[PDB]
């Protein structure tokens, strides 16, 4: 690879959406395969010049956004610490 | 002058009184044997994280 | 000299004095931001002396700091590869544009990939790649994805944003023809559609020439990818400056430790590996210092790059000034050697004009106010108009509101209603 | 691990001082690792030596360890400028900005408390069940050209209707729904069909 040399993974010729991440696009997963990377699903929207796609429907999603916003006040006495 | 490295051919081509070659960061990359004056490469041979 | 801060132009102020523009540009104007930098590690041991034992084995006894500065670059390279994937994985799936390109008269031919197999990236990204020019211990990792996926990635958003709009972002991709998008683009700035279903072949022009002219002055004006380069150089200086600090003694006899070995009894010898030893642990940690410092700067810009792609990319913003001056039309994303171009698409007013205003009209007794407009006059005759572009109109009852008496609204004018 | 985040930086900051604490048993050249038994084992002026060393070598930790921290709280001091700005903008009310309350048309948001950081619950409108429809700029009706107010005119094939643009509910094209502007040979793709006036 790209990244230096694989010992252990058998190449394969599929494209996963992948896990371990290795390097220039090789990345393996669980024997161990190596692999390049898929970016995603591939599809073409129709694309027309009088075609559009309206909903008919919808779906009240509801996700999760982590923030951290603290951490620990810690403080060394510097005197203590190097001396004791 | 000392070092560890593997030694290759070159297409250098050293002038006559020119002993050894740097590069940027003043490291030795090439030398001239003083046995039958051939210029050699001096690449350091190979490391790298497991 | 003195500097000028600018050209002083006092605008012609009045209480009863408007300027509606009559016509408008397109710009695309572009904006270089840096995302990732490159992906190094120093190993700490090899660097500090390398094939010396003795060197080795008195080092091991100045703590873990090897493994400290091991695992702060380490961090620096992984967070690399998290701000690339948070500007471009922003879609999950890959689409294309379809083979037949009837776009209403635009011209995505400049920013769009071509077949001829130049890595799969559209000219201006060639452009861009060619213009940012480019051991010891001392290894560079490579970047997670290629410059290949990065253009398959941008690739992907241009053809979402061509052919479904803002939609894709927020949900299912749906198609949408490109003139009625932008006319949707058109009423989201306040100016009503039909200034684009009329003015079509005009802003089709005028965007086509204006992605030629950024074409054109990328290719040939200069000192346009400093960002970039900047960061490059930096890097690059940083990590000759610590190569180069390996030829210092920092007090000792030699800076090579196999003379001292070999020309010093092990006291001394000690000693002296002692204080090179030192020298080189204080220059490696204000590397790593250094290093962690920019990697911040370099997280905040990519943290920018994401933001600008989410709100910009993928929809249309009203924040002002953040995609480019003027009103934000749309933007198209392209990728560059470590960073994101963007070439925003904005409405500049212009060939502005001189009219005469007022609050409100006055009408059997009635005070009326425009629902989405302005009154303007010629001289003779009153109209509303919409602020950002001069149609003038009729006053009816079904584009003015009834909000009163005449007596209480300061500046108002004397005149008719229509009643259709 | 939905935590990572938060139990990131509690590992980050444990590891930085567990690696400070074990720093004071490095000699960094001493005799000792201890203060005591270089005192109890050798006379003052080698002894001042040797703990001269040691303080070096101490200083270079605690001095590295406070960097880090200083890097580290700028870090999270960013973390926390954009939770009080997603507060802000996403619970206190809504935003049009894209990506920046959650994946989709952002509804509304409800933070909720974690030990050392916030987690945004966004509520989204993520359209679904899409339909093809076809599509045309304008109208023309009595030789003049109608736009809708608010929408898009689609057609199932053989009737024209004006539906608003993220969701399926037709109406009859009327006067009440559409403006004039102009006549009917400036817009490319113009249509032919009534416009019902009540
Ligand atoms: C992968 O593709 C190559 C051709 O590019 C083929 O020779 C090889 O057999 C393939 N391997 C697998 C496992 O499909
Ligand atoms: C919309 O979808 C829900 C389930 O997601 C379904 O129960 C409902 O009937 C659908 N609405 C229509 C109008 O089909
Ligand atoms: C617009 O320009 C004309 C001529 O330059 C000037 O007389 C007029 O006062 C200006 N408009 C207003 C509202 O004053
Ligand atoms: C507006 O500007 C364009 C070019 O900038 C020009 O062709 C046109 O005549 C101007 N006026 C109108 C009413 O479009
Ligand atoms: C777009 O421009 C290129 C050259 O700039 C030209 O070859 C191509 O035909 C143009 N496309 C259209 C649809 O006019
Ligand atoms: C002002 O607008 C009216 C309405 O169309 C028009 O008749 C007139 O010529 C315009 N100009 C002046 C100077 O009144
Ligand atoms: C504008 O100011 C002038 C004098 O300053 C005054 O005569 C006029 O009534 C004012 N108009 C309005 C609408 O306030
Ligand atoms: C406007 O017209 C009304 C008609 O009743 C009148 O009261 C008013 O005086 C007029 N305004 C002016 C400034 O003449
Ligand atoms: C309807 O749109 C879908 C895209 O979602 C497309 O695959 C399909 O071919 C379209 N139907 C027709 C009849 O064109
Ligand atoms: C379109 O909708 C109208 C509304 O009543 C209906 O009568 C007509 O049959 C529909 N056409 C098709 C092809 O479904
Ligand atoms: C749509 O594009 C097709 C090209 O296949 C063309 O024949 C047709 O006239 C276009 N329709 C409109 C409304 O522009
Ligand atoms: C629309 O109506 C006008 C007038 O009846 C006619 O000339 C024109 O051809 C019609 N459009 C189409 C597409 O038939």
């Amino acid at each position: 690879t790209r990244a230096g040399c694989l010992i252990g993974a058998e190449h394969v010729n599929n494209s996963y959406e992948c896990d371990i991440p290795i390097g220039a696009g090789i990345c393996a997963s669980y024997s161990i395969i190596a692999y390049t990377m898929s970016l995603g699903a591939e599809n073409s929207v129709a694309y027309s010049n009088n075609s559009i796609a309206i909903p008919t429907n919808f779906t009240i999603s509801v996700t999760t956004e982590i923030l951290p916003v603290s951490m620990t006040k810690t403080s060394v006495d510097c005197t203590m610490y190097i001396c004791g | 002058l000392t070092g560890t490295g593997v030694l290759t051919e070159s297409n250098k081509k050293f002038l006559p009184f020119q002993q050894f070659g740097r590069d940027i960061a003043d490291t030795t990359d090439a030398v001239r044997d003083p046995q039958t004056l051939e210029i050699l490469d001096i690449t350091p041979c190979s490391f790298g994280g497991v | 000299y003195t500097m000028s801060l600018g050209a002083e132009n006092s605008v012609a102020y009045s209480n009863n004095s408007i300027a509606i523009p009559t016509n408008f540009t397109i710009s695309v104007t572009t904006e270089i931001l840096p995302v990732s930098m490159t992906k190094t590690s120093v190993d700490c041991t090899m660097y500090i002396c390398g094939d010396s034992t003795e060197c080795s084995n008195l080092l091991l006894q100045y703590g873990s700091f090897c493994t400290q500065l091991n695992r702060a670059l380490t961090g620096i390279a992984v967070e690399q590869d998290k701000n690339t994937q948070e500007v471009f994985a922003q879609v999950k799936q890959i689409y294309k544009t379809p083979p037949i390109k009837d776009f209403g008269g635009f011209n995505f031919s400049q920013i769009l990939p071509d077949p001829s197999k130049p890595s799969k990236r559209s000219f201006i990204e060639d452009l861009l790649f060619n213009k940012v020019t480019l051991f010891n211990g001392l290894t560079v990792l490579p970047p997670l994805l290629t410059d290949e996926m990065i253009a398959q990635y941008t690739s992907a958003l241009l053809a979402g944003t061509i052919t479904s709009g803002w939609t894709f972002g927020a949900g299912a991709a749906l198609q949408i023809p490109f003139a009625m998008q932008m006319a949707y683009r058109f009423n989201g700035i306040g100016v009503t559609q039909n200034v684009l279903y009329e003015n079509q072949k005009l802003i089709a022009n005028q965007f086509n020439s204006a992605i030629g002219k950024i074409q054109d002055s990328l290719s040939s004006t200069a000192s346009a990818l400093g960002k970039l380069q900047d960061v490059v150089n930096q890097n690059a200086q940083a990590l000759n400056t610590l190569v180069k600090q390996l030829s210092s003694n920092f007090g000792a006899i030699s800076s090579v430790l196999n003379d001292i070995l070999s020309r010093l009894d092990p006291p001394e010898a000690e000693v002296q590996i002692d204080r090179l030893i030192t020298g080189r642990l204080q220059s490696l940690q204000t590397y790593v210092t250094q290093q962690l410092i920019r990697a911040a700067e370099i997280r905040a810009s990519a943290n920018l790059a994401a933001t600008k792609m989410s709100e910009c990319v993928l929809g249309q913003s009203k924040r002002v000034d953040f995609c480019g001056k003027g009103y934000h039309l749309m933007s198209f994303p392209q990728s560059a050697p470590h960073g994101v171009v963007f070439l925003h698409v904005t409405y500049v007013p212009a060939q502005e004009k001189n009219f005469t205003t007022a609050p409100a009209i006055c009408h059997d007794g009635k005070a009326h106010f425009p629902r989405e407009g302005v009154f303007v006059s010629n001289g003779t005759h009153w109209f509303v108009t919409q602020r950002n572009f001069y149609e003038p109109q009729i006053i009816t009852t079904d584009n003015t509101f009834v909000s009163g008496n005449c007596d209480v609204v300061i500046g108002i004018v004397n005149n008719t209603v229509y009643d259709p």
